[PDB]
C-alpha cells in the first residue's frame, strides 16, 4: 500500500545538540549508532564483532525523540523505519510477505539499519508473528548481509514475554529509555523555535523553569496544546500571558491524576 | 484378542514385537505411555470412541501398549474413570473377533487384576532370561554383515557376556563397532572386542539397573 | 392418549376406503396430522403399527430425496405416488424432516433451496387443487414447529396438531410389554422404576431405546437382557 | 407394586421398614400410586405407613396418584393425611398437576 | 569436553565420511543423539558451529514449534521434514526442547500436547520403522531427563546419551575457544584467571561478556583484543 512508498523517513527532525537530558543512556545507545558506522574497521579488526543494537521500554516520556536523532544526525542516507500497526491487518499472512519486501529494499539499500516500532502490537495463536521474529532473528543473525546491522525495540509494555525471552540471543542492554532532567528542555524549545510562530515576546527561561514535571510528552503538550490553544480563537500573536492557563492547566490539571 | 507380556528379569520383548511389527505388522498402530499427557479438561468419549472406531472401521489393526504399568495403577479417580471406559470399549457390546491388541508391562503386580481377566488379556507368556540359544543365535545374526579378522573365537564374547540381554549385547557389539570406527580399519580384529566389549560390559554392569 | 388413535383411527384409516364417502359425508376429513416431540426421534412406532394394521402401501421419502442440483423428478414422483395412489390403492407417503426444506433464506447464493421450496409452493397449490375428488392421505410430522413456515401451518392444510410430550403410565406399560413380549423377558426385567424414572425424564422413541437394547443384547454371550443394559442405554441414549 | 396382599403383608409381618428407600429416594407408595395399587396402600397404612415421601425430584406420592387421575387414591391420601403443600423442584402443586376439576375436590378434602 | 565433544564431532562428521563401510559392510551410525545435561552449557550454539563446521545443509527447528494454533500440521512439517531430507542430499539437522514433549503425565483425560505428541510418535514412526535411516540424522538436545521417554531404547532412537559432568572452568573455556577460535584473540590466555572467574554462569553468559568486551572495545581504540577485557566483561555484566 502507500505504507511502502511511505515507509522512507525524510524530513529529518530533532537532533542531537537538542537532547532531552541523556547523558549516558544517549551515549549507550549512541555507540552503537553513530560510531560504528563511522569507524567500521575498529570493530571488525578489533574482536568478536560489533555490537547489534540495545533495548528500550519503560513509560513513553520522550520516546521517539532519540529516533529523531538517529535520523537527524544520519551521515550519508536515512535508515528505514517499521512500525507494528502494519502487522496486524486484515487478511492474515501479509507479514511475511511484508517481512520480505523489506528485507529485500534492506539488502537493496546496502543492508541499512531497521527501526521497529511498537512491538507490543503484535507482541505478548500468534504463529505468524513467531514466523516474522523468527525470519529477523535468523535472517539478521547471518553474517551474509553485513555486520554492521541495527534493530530498535520501542515498547510501552513489558508483556512481550516471547520476545523478552528470545532477545538474550541477539540483542543486550536491556535499559530505560530515557529519565528526563530539568535542565535539557530549553533546548527541546531551542529547535521548537522552528516550529510555528511563537511570538519573540516570550522568554525560554520563564517558561523552563515554571514547570515542574514536564516530561518530553508533557512538554510536547506545552508547545503543542499552546499553540493549538492559541488556535482556539484562531488568533495570529501567541503570547506567554495569552496561554498562561494553558500552561499552568496543562501541568496541573494533567498533574492531578498522574 | 489380548495378551499380557510381563518381562520383570531382562528384558528382550521389545526386539519381539519391534521385529514382527517392524517385519509386517499387517499395518502400523503404536500407542507409547508417553503421549497421554492429557492436561485439558477433557471430552475424550468420542476421542476413545474415535480411535477404537478406527480400529472397527480399518478391518486389520495391531495395537501395541507397551509401559502400562504406569497408566494402570491399582488425581486418580479421573484415571479410574478412563480406564472403566477403557473395560466398557473393550468388552463392550461390539464384535471384536479379527482386531488384536497386545499390552506390554514391566511387574505383574498392579496389572489391574479386573483387567487381567480374560478376553482383554488371553494370553500371558513370562520370559526369564535370554538364553544361550537367542543370545548366540542374535550374536550370529548381529555379526553377519559385519566381518572380522581371521582369528575368529566366539567362546571369549559369549564367556565374557554374563547377564546380559539381546539389546543389551546388541549395544556392547554396536558400541564396540563404534569405538573401532574411529581408527577406519577395513578389518575388524576381536582383541577391539575384548576390549572395548569388556570395558563397555563392565558399564553395562554399572549402569544395569 | 384415546384421542390421538381415535382421531387418527377416524380421520386416516375409516376414510381409506369405498373413496365415494369423502363426497357421500360433504366435509371430507382433514388429511394434515402434525405429531411433535423433540427428545427422541419417534415418528416410526405409529407408521409401523399403521404398517400393520392397514394392508396397503407405503412410500416413505426421507424429507431431502429430491433436494439435489436439479429440479425435475419432484411433479413426476409425487404425481407417480398420486396417480397409483387413486390407481391402486391409497399409499400413505411419509414425509419426515420438512425443517430441511422449510428453512427461510433471502440470499440468491442458495438458489437451490430456494428454487426447490418454490417447487414445494407449486405442489402446495397441487394440493390446494387437490381438495375435490382425490385420493390423498399424506401424514406430515417434525421435532421442530418454531421454524416451520405459516403458508405450511395454514387452516385447511394441517388441520389436526397432537402433542405427545410423555406417554401415560398405562402406555408405557404397553410401549415396553409390546416389545418384551416377543424378546428374551425374565424377572430382573421389571416396569416398575422403569415406569417410574422414564415418567420423570422426558424420554420418546421408547421402542427404539428399547431396540438400541438390543443393540446392547447383541452380543449373544447373555441369552436374556437385564437392567443393567435398560439403565445404560437410558443413561447412554 | 405387584399388588401381592399376602406377600406385603408376611413381609411387613417378619418387621420389613416401611419407610425404607431406594436409591432413588422413591417408596413402594410411588409405585403402588402410580399403578393404581389402591388395596395394597391401604394395606401399607394398616401398618403406620408414612404418605409423605419425598421422591428425587421432590414429587410425593400424590403427586403420582393424581398425575394418572387416580381418584380413590386422591380421595383416600387427602383424606387420611396427605400433605399438600409439599412441593417438587418444578415447584408444582397436586392441585395443579391434576385436571378436569380434580384439585377442586383435592383442596375440598383437605380444609374438609 | 575432548572426551564428549571428540566423540561428538566424530559422530556428526563421519557419518558424511565413512559411507563407504557403512554401505559395504552395514554398519549403522548413531541416529539418534541426547545431548543433554545441566543448563547453560551452550549446547545449542555449541552444536550449532559445529553443524557449521560439518559443511553440510542446517536447517532450525525449535521443541514447541510442532504446537500450532490449527490441527494436522504437524504431520505436514515432519512428513516435509523428511521429504526435504528425504529427497535432498545428507544434511545435519539439530533441535532443542525435546523433554518438554517428552513427559510421561499420569493424567490421561484429554489434550493437544497428546496430538502434539503423537505426533512425535510419528516421529518415531519415521526413526523406527524406516530401516533406510540411513539418511539424514535428527539429532536433539534437552535441558534436563528428569522426565525421559522409556522407549527410546534403540540404536535409531536417543542411544548416544552423554552428561555434562560438572562443567567447571575447563568445559566454559573450551566452549568459549570452540566459539571464539577464529576471531582476534590475544596470544595470551591461560585460561585459569579468565576461566576461574566464571563461576556458576551460562553459555550466552560468557558469550554476553565478549559482546561486553566488543562494547568497551570502542573505546578501548586498541587494534586487538587483550587479556583483561575477559575479567573485564565478567565483573562488568556479571
Amino acid at each position: 500500500p502507500t505504507v511502502t512508498m511511505m515507509q522512507v523517513e525524510e524530513k529529518p527532525d530533532v537532533t542531537y545538540s537538542d537532547v532531552g537530558g541523556c547523558k549516558e543512556q544517549i551515549e549507550k545507545l549512541r555507540e552503537v549508532v553513530e560510531t560504528p558506522l563511522l569507524h567500521p574497521e575498529r570493530f571488525v579488526n578489533l574482536g568478536i564483532e560489533p555490537p547489534k543494537g540495545v533495548l528500550l521500554f519503560g513509560p513513553p516520556g520522550t520516546g521517539k525523540t532519540l529516533c529523531a536523532r538517529a535520523v537527524a544526525n544520519r551521515t550519508d542516507a536515512c535508515f528505514i523505519r517499521v512500525i507494528g500497526s502494519e502487522l496486524v491487518q486484515k487478511y492474515v499472512g501479509e507479514g511475511a510477505r511484508m517481512v520480505r519486501e523489506l528485507f529485500e529494499m534492506a539488502r537493496t539499500k546496502k543492508a541499512c539499519l531497521i527501526f521497529f516500532d511498537e512491538i507490543d502490537a503484535i507482541g505478548g495463536g500468534d504463529n505468524e508473528v513467531q514466523r516474522t521474529m523468527l525470519e529477523l532473528i535468523n535472517q539478521l543473525d547471518g553474517f551474509d548481509p553485513r555486520g554492521n546491522i541495527k534493530v530498535l525495540m520501542a515498547t510501552n509494555r513489558p508483556d512481550t514475554l516471547d520476545p523478552a525471552l528470545m532477545r538474550p540471543g541477539r540483542l543486550d542492554r536491556k535499559i530505560e529509555f530515557s529519565l528526563p532532567d530539568l535542565e535539557g528542555r530549553t533546548h527541546i524549545f531551542k529547535i521548537h523555535a522552528r516550529s510555528m510562530s511563537v511570538e519573540r515576546d516570550i522568554r525560554f527561561e520563564l517558561l523552563a523553569r515554571l514547570c515542574p514535571n514536564s516530561t518530553g510528552a508533557e512538554i510536547r503538550s506545552v508547545c503543542t496544546e499552546a499553540g493549538m490553544f492559541a488556535i482556539r480563537a484562531r488568533r495570529k500573536i501567541a503570547t506567554e500571558k495569552d496561554f498562561l492557563e494553558a500552561v499552568n492547566k496543562v501541568i496541573k490539571s494533567y498533574a492531578k491524576f498522574s | 484378542k489380548g495378551c499380557l507380556l510381563y518381562g520383570p528379569p531382562g528384558t528382550g520383548k521389545t526386539l519381539l514385537a519391534r521385529a514382527v511389527a517392524s517385519q509386517l505388522d499387517c499395518n502400523f498402530l503404536k500407542v507409547v505411555s508417553s503421549s497421554i499427557v492429557d492436561k485439558y479438561i477433557g471430552e475424550s468419549a468420542r476421542l476413545i470412541r474415535e480411535m477404537f472406531n478406527y480400529a472397527r472401521d480399518h478391518q486389520p489393526c495391531i495395537i501395541f501398549m507397551d509401559e502400562i504399568d504406569a497408566i494402570g495403577g491399582r488425581a486418580d479417580r479421573e484415571i479410574q474413570r478412563t480406564l472403566m471406559e477403557l473395560l466398557n470399549q473393550m468388552d463392550g457390546f461390539d464384535t471384536l473377533h479379527r482386531v488384536k491388541m497386545i499390552m506390554a508391562t514391566n511387574r505383574p503386580d498392579t496389572l489391574d487384576p479386573a483387567l487381567l481377566r480374560p478376553g482383554r488379556l488371553d494370553r500371558k507368556i513370562h520370559i526369564d532370561l535370554p538364553n544361550e540359544q537367542a543370545r548366540l543365535d542374535i550374536l550370529k545374526i548381529h555379526a553377519g554383515p559385519i566381518t572380522k579378522h581371521g582369528e575368529i573365537d566366539y567362546e571369549a564374547i559369549v564367556k565374557l557376556s554374563d547377564g546380559f540381554n539381546g539389546a543389551d549385547l546388541r549395544n556392547v557389539c554396536t558400541e564396540a563397532g563404534m569405538f573401532a570406527i574411529r581408527a577406519d580399519h577395513d578389518f575388524v580384529v576381536q582383541e577391539d572386542f575384548m576390549k572395548a566389549v569388556r570395558k563397555v560390559a563392565d558399564s553395562k554392569k554399572l549402569e544395569s539397573k | 392418549m384415546d384421542i390421538q388413535k381415535q382421531e387418527v383411527r377416524e380421520a386416516v384409516e375409516l376414510p381409506l376406503t369405498h373413496f365415494e364417502l369423502y363426497k357421500q359425508i360433504g366435509i371430507d376429513p382433514p388429511r394434515g396430522v402434525l405429531m411433535y416431540g423433540p427428545p427422541g426421534c419417534g415418528k416410526t412406532m405409529l407408521a409401523k403399527a399403521v404398517a400393520h394394521h392397514t394392508t396397503a402401501a407405503f412410500i416413505r421419502v426421507v424429507g431431502s430425496e429430491f433436494v439435489q442440483k436439479y429440479l425435475g423428478e419432484g411433479p413426476r414422483m409425487v404425481r407417480d405416488v398420486f396417480r397409483l395412489a387413486k390407481e391402486n390403492a391409497p399409499a400413505i407417503i411419509f414425509i419426515d424432516e420438512i425443517d430441511a426444506i422449510a428453512t427461510k433464506r433471502f440470499d440468491a447464493q442458495t438458489g437451490a433451496d430456494r428454487e426447490v421450496q418454490r417447487i414445494l409452493l407449486e405442489l402446495l397449490n397441487q394440493m390446494d387443487g387437490f381438495d375435490q375428488n382425490v385420493n390423498v392421505k399424506v401424514i406430515m410430522a417434525t421435532n421442530r414447529a418454531d421454524t416451520l413456515d405459516p403458508a405450511l401451518l395454514r387452516p385447511g392444510r394441517l388441520d389436526r396438531k397432537i402433542e405427545f410430550p410423555l406417554p401415560d403410565r398405562r402406555q408405557k406399560r404397553l410401549i415396553f410389554s409390546t416389545i418384551t413380549s416377543k424378546m428374551n423377558l425374565s424377572e430382573e426385567v421389571d416396569l416398575e422404576d422403569y415406569v417410574a424414572r422414564p415418567d420423570k425424564i422426558s424420554g420418546a422413541d421408547i421402542n427404539s431405546i428399547c431396540q438400541e437394547s438390543g443393540m446392547l443384547a447383541v452380543r449373544e454371550n447373555r441369552y436374556i437382557v437385564l437392567a443393567k443394559d435398560f439403565e445404560k442405554a437410558y443413561k447412554t441414549v | 407394586s405387584k399388588n401381592r396382599h399376602e406377600i406385603a403383608v408376611m413381609l411387613l409381618e417378619g418387621g420389613a421398614n416401611p419407610d425404607a428407600k431406594d436409591h432413588y429416594e422413591a417408596t413402594a407408595m410411588h409405585r403402588a400410586a402410580a399403578k393404581g395399587n389402591l388395596k395394597m396402600i391401604h394395606i401399607l397404612l394398616y401398618y403406620k405407613a408414612s404418605t409423605n415421601i419425598q421422591d428425587t425430584e421432590g414429587n410425593t406420592p400424590l403427586h403420582l396418584a393424581c398425575d394418572e387421575e387416580r381418584v380413590e387414591e386422591a380421595k383416600l391420601l387427602v383424606s387420611q393425611g396427605a400433605s399438600i403443600y409439599i412441593e417438587n423442584k418444578e415447584e408444582k402443586t397436586p392441585l395443579q398437576v391434576a385436571k378436569g376439576g380434580l384439585g377442586l375436590i383435592l383442596k375440598r378434602m383437605v380444609e374438609g | 569436553l575432548d572426551k564428549q565433544i571428540q566423540e561428538l564431532v566424530e559422530a556428526i562428521v563421519l557419518p558424511m565420511n565413512h559411507k563407504e563401510k557403512f554401505e559395504n559392510l552395514g554398519i549403522q551410525p548413531p541416529k539418534g543423539v541426547l545431548m543433554y545435561g545441566p543448563p547453560g552449557t551452550g549446547k545449542t550454539l555449541l552444536a550449532r558451529a559445529c553443524a557449521a563446521q560439518t559443511k553440510a545443509t542446517f536447517l532450525k527447528l525449535a521443541g514447541p514449534q510442532l504446537v500450532q494454533m490449527f490441527i494436522g500440521d504437524g504431520a505436514k512439517l515432519v512428513r516435509d521434514a523428511f521429504a526435504l531430507a528425504k529427497e535432498k542430499a545428507p544434511s545435519i539437522i539439530f533441535i532443542d526442547e525435546l523433554d518438554a514433549i517428552g513427559t510421561k503425565r499420569f493424567d490421561s483425560e484429554k489434550a493437544g500436547d497428546r496430538e502434539v505428541q503423537r505426533t512425535m510418535l510419528e516421529l518415531l514412526n519415521q526413526l523406527d520403522g524406516f530401516q533406510p535411516n540411513t539418511q539424514v540424522k535428527v539429532i536433539a538436545a534437552t535441558n534436563r531427563v528428569d522426565i525421559l521417554d522409556p522407549a527410546l531404547l534403540r540404536s535409531g532412537r536417543l542411544d548416544r546419551k552423554i552428561e555434562f559432568p560438572m562443567p567447571n572452568e575447563e568445559a566454559r573455556a573450551r566452549i568459549m575457544q570452540i566459539h571464539s577460535r577464529k576471531m582476534n584473540v590475544s596470544p595470551d590466555v591461560n585460561y585459569e584467571e579468565l576461566a576461574r572467574c566464571t563461576d556458576d554462569f551460562n553459555g550466552a553468559q560468557c558469550k554476553a561478556v565478549c559482546v561486553e568486551a566488543g562494547m568497551i572495545a570502542l573505546r578501548r581504540g586498541a587494534t586487538e583484543l587483550t587479556h583483561e577485557d575477559y575479567m573485564e566483561g565478567i565483573l562488568e555484566v556479571q
